[PDB]
Parts: structure tokens; C-alpha cells; sequence
């Protein structure tokens, strides 16, 4: 069960730590987060009270380092840092449980929630999306663009998700227009699985990040890649049996986590419509199909 | 974007464009079966690409040949559409291609999209005028050439025959599209205004009857009053 201090709480923020959230007050005795647990990345997001604007944060395995949390007053936010001395971190930590001046990650025995939305998500993945090689944390906020909505300005602040696109030639071979169009079989395995994610673990690795980023700080996209990454197996007729069985599973963990007054911003109408009531796949994801339809029927 | 009302000259321009319309490629009779069932039988079809500023016309001939032991045929239609059209554009010269081509129907859209990958600098266009081009095969001679076809042909013609010799592009689509629009409302009535008097003939190499000027205008006079009365008929009012 490891640990992230705050050197401080300088601004009344909410404190986010993966689907759980405290608000803390300005100058509030606060230095940070216990018994969080080991075998899982982790998230830690912050939304300013007296701005709503720029949920930002830090995704996190506490295997790989000792993170803090410290604010900076000139670039006005909360900021992790690596602690590289292992006895000055330990001494920190250990005092900061002695006053009880952290807050325990709040894990009910029973709740796989969080193992469920972060299943395939590896840190090592993370870091590929999210360049910034000096740190082994990866900070994301709620205005980074994608890769692909910058073709269509930045490029260090990117998210570099894997570019999807069904009228491309990447997704299209030539002699195969109107099949590889209406049966995406051939993107999707030969193209996306076998060449750019060599397996379906890092596919859904990539697809449960974006979700998570879409949710977590509104990052309008990764809302876009987490859809695109569904559409693109349910518009394939040819997908192994246990990626179809796996897929309904992450996409039911993902609805049933989802805040229910963010339906309308968050989940896409066509993509879903699509998906379960007109793709090859509408018989295949029969939890979400259910979740979906007692849960949010209006979209449907 | 679309093309409309308000960007209409931009037909008429030195920009290479072409209409493509797909409504008479896959063609059918529905009849019955010896059973009481219904069956279609199809027959002839073409795809009517057409150069709006020369009269250039392409009428690719769809045999029906091309759809045994297909299924989804209306899809296809629009796939196949798609492909003729690429192949088309890639034997012409590269001077010769269009920078826009412009669907007469919005399904058409993605089936060309995907068809034209290659040529990323031309324009996919829809429309929002309704453009008659479903009547091309009232007109004799395009019809007897797609019904009288046993394979896959390509016919060149120029539908405006020799008119823009006299009148503008602008003034020459006006026309076909006042003809077709009659054709296309009223084909009995339409054929009869067009033929009535016997010395006006067709040109062997030519679509239309050689009209005087002062003929044309009567002739436009005949299919405006036809399209009127017929739209009074259609609505009662």
C-alpha cells in the first residue's frame, strides 16, 4: 500500500484519486493520499474552486518511483514531482501518518471497479501517448489535442493516441473499397491488431485510457478515440470471440462508472445506435447493451 | 460544400467539374412468379457523367451482366457507380480531370470518397438542386444505345449537339435542364412538342431536332407551359 504526499494545500481545490474525489480549502492541513493500491496505475486530478476550467492531472504507478504532489504559485498548479531520495520520502510519509494528515484511497473490499476500467492499461503504454520522457508520470488536462485533430497545433503537448480513419488508404485497400468500407475485418486485425497494436491487450489498453481521460478531465479527444476504437471492432464481421466477450465487459465497467448527468457531452448517439442495434456486433454485447438501455434509454 | 442556387455560375467556370448521377445503373421490372410471388428482372443501366461547361457526355453502359449472383444490389449500384467513375477520371489526362465531381444523390457520396483515395485534391461535392438527369433515357438515342448494348460499353456524346456554337454554357444547361425537367413530368407530352412538326429533323450525329433560334424559344415556351399545368394537375391548385 503505498503513499503521495502534498508538500501543501495553498488553493481550495478538489482532489481527485482515480473514480474518488475530496474537496480540500485553502491552506487546509492536507498532505496527501495512503494506502493506495499496488498492481494498478493510478490517476491524481485537480479542479481549481475558483476555476472550473482545466481539470488537469497525473497518471501514476507508485512501483516506478516515489511521487509528491507540491503546488507551484507561478505556473498555478498542482504539480508531481519524483522524490529520488528513498529515506527522505519514507521519513516524510511516516510523519505525515503519525498526524494523520492524509486520506485513505477509499477501496471497498468488494469493488473491482477500478481493475475493471484499468484492466489492460499499462504505464509503459502511457508514456508513448503522453511524451514527456524525464518523468515516469504522465500529466493530461482537459484542452490537449490528439495527434489527429492537430492534422485536421503544439506537438509536445499532444496526446498521441493511434490515428483511426474509415476513408483513409491506411483503412482501404485498393480492389477493396466498398468491402473493407462496410466490413472494417481487415483494418481492424490485419492493419490495427497484427501491425500497429500487435495484440488485443494493448488495443484495449489504449481504448480504456482514452475513456478514462474523456471522463476524468471532459478531454473532448479522447472521447472521440475511445468511440472510434468501438465503432472499429463492432463494424468488423470477423472479431475473435473472446476480444467480442472481453470488449462488452470494459464497455459495461465504462458505462456503469460513467456520472449520469454527463451522458449528453460524453456519449455519441450515432456511434452507439450504430453499435448495438445495427452493426455486425449488435447481438455481441448483450451487458452493455442492457447497462445502456436501463441507464441512459434516451440516447437509444 | 453543397452546390445550390447561389453558387450556380460556378458551373460555368474554367475549374474542370462533372455531374455524376447513378439513378438509372441498376434498373428493374418487378413482375410476378408462376408461384404469386413478386421477382425483378433487370435490365440495362447507365451512369450519366456530364462536363456542365462542354456538354460532355459520358454514358458508361451497365450490362446487366455485372449484377449475376450479386446480392444488395442498390448498394452495389452506388459501389460500382464509384468505380466506373475512378476508372473514368484515372484514363483521362491528368489536364483533362476534373478538380470537383458533383453527386447528384448524397448516398453517393462516401462510395465515390472511398473510390477517389488517390486523388485527395479533388472536390466531393453534393447538390441542392434536383436535377432532372433520371429522363437521359427518354432521349431516343441514348436509351437505343443501353438497351441495344450486350457488354460493358463506354459511348461519348455531346448532349447540347452543336448549341454552344450560339448560346453560352449557362444558357445551354438552362435548356437541358428545362427539357429534361418536361421529359421527365410529362414524356408523352414532351416528345410530342419536340416532333410535332416533320420538317425539323435530328442530325444523324446529333441528340436534339435542329431548331432555329426563333424555334427554341417557341419549344422552351412549350415545356415551361407543360411543367406549369402538369404541377397544377400534381397539387390542385
Amino acid at each position: 500500500m503505498n503513499t503521495v504526499p502534498f508538500t501543501s494545500a495553498p488553493i481550495e481545490v478538489t482532489i481527485g484519486i482515480d473514480q474518488y474525489s475530496f474537496n480540500v480549502k485553502e491552506n487546509q492541513p492536507f498532505h496527501g493520499i495512503k494506502d493506495i493500491p499496488i498492481g494498478h496505475v493510478h490517476v491524481i486530478h485537480f479542479q481549481h474552486a475558483d476555476n472550473s476550467s482545466m481539470r488537469y492531472g497525473y497518471w501514476f504507478d507508485c512501483r516506478m518511483g516515489n511521487f509528491y504532489i507540491q503546488y507551484d504559485p507561478k505556473d498555478g498548479l498542482y504539480k508531481m514531482m519524483e522524490e529520488r531520495d528513498g529515506a527522505k520520502f519514507e521519513n516524510i510519509v511516516h510523519n505525515f501518518k503519525e498526524r494523520q494528515m492524509m486520506v485513505s484511497y477509499p477501496k471497498i473490499d468488494e469493488d473491482d471497479t477500478w481493475y475493471n476500467l484499468t484492466e489492460f492499461v499499462q504505464m509503459d503504454k502511457i508514456r508513448k501517448i503522453v511524451r514527456k520522457d524525464e518523468n515516469q508520470f504522465s500529466y493530461v488536462d482537459s484542452s490537449m489535442t490528439t495527434v489527429q485533430e492537430n492534422e485536421l497545433s503544439d506537438p509536445a503537448h499532444s496526446l498521441n493516441y493511434t490515428v483511426i480513419n474509415f476513408k483513409s488508404r491506411e483503412a482501404i485497400r485498393p480492389g477493396h473499397e466498398m468491402e473493407d468500407f462496410l466490413d472494417k475485418s481487415y483494418y481492424l486485425n490485419t492493419v490495427m491488431l497484427q501491425g500497429i497494436f500487435k495484440n488485443s491487450s494493448n488495443y484495449f489498453g489504449e481504448l480504456q485510457f482514452a475513456f478514462l481521460n474523456a471522463m476524468f478531465f471532459g478531454n473532448y479527444g479522447s472521447s472521440l478515440q475511445w468511440h472510434a476504437m468501438i465503432e472499429l471492432i463492432c463494424s468488423s464481421a470477423t472479431v475473435p470471440k473472446h476480444m467480442l466477450d472481453k470488449l462488452d465487459e470494459i464497455l459495461y465497467y465504462q458505462i456503469k462508472t460513467l456520472p449520469e448527468q454527463y451522458s449528453d457531452i460524453l456519449l455519441n448517439e450515432r456511434v452507439w445506435n450504430i453499435c448495438l442495434y445495427s452493426s455486425f456486433q449488435k447481438n455481441s454485447l448483450h451487458n452493455t447493451e442492457k447497462i445502456m438501455e436501463n441507464k441512459y434509454p434516451e440516447l437509444l | 460544400g453543397a452546390m445550390n442556387s447561389s453558387n450556380y455560375a460556378e458551373l460555368f467556370n474554367n475549374d474542370i467539374k462533372l455531374f455524376v448521377d447513378d439513378t438509372n445503373v441498376y434498373r428493374v421490372t418487378v413482375h410476378k412468379t408462376f408461384e404469386g410471388n413478386v421477382a425483378t428482372k433487370a435490365i440495362n443501366g447507365c451512369i450519366f457523367t456530364l462536363n456542365p461547361k462542354t456538354g460532355h457526355l459520358f454514358l458508361k453502359i451497365i450490362h446487366t451482366s455485372v449484377w449475376a449472383g450479386q446480392k444488395r444490389l442498390s448498394q452495389l449500384a452506388k459501389w460500382k457507380t464509384a468505380e466506373e467513375v475512378s476508372a473514368l477520371v484515372r484514363s483521362l489526362p491528368k489536364e483533362e480531370q476534373p478538380k470537383q465531381i458533383i453527386v447528384t444523390r448524397k448516398a453517393m457520396l462516401d462510395p465515390l470518397e472511398v473510390h477517389m483515395l488517390d486523388f485527395p485534391n479533388i472536390a466531393i461535392r453534393p447538390t441542392e438542386l434536383r436535377l432532372p438527369f433520371s429522363a437521359a433515357m427518354s432521349i431516343d438515342k441514348l436509351s437505343d444505345v443501353v438497351m441495344k448494348a450486350t457488354e460493358p460499353q463506354m459511348v461519348l456524346f455531346n448532349i447540347y449537339d452543336d448549341w454552344l456554337d450560339r448560346i453560352s454554357s449557362y444558357t445551354a444547361f438552362s435548356r437541358l435542364t428545362l427539357l429534361l425537367r418536361a421529359l421527365k413530368t410529362n414524356e408523352e407530352s414532351a416528345k410530342m412538342i419536340l416532333l410535332s412538326d416533320p420538317t425539323i429533323t435530328i442530325k444523324s450525329y446529333h441528340l436534339w431536332p435542329s431548331f432555329t433560334d426563333e424555334q427554341w424559344i417557341t419549344i422552351e415556351s412549350q415545356m415551361r407551359d407543360l411543367i406549369l399545368t402538369e404541377y397544377g394537375r400534381k397539387y390542385n391548385v
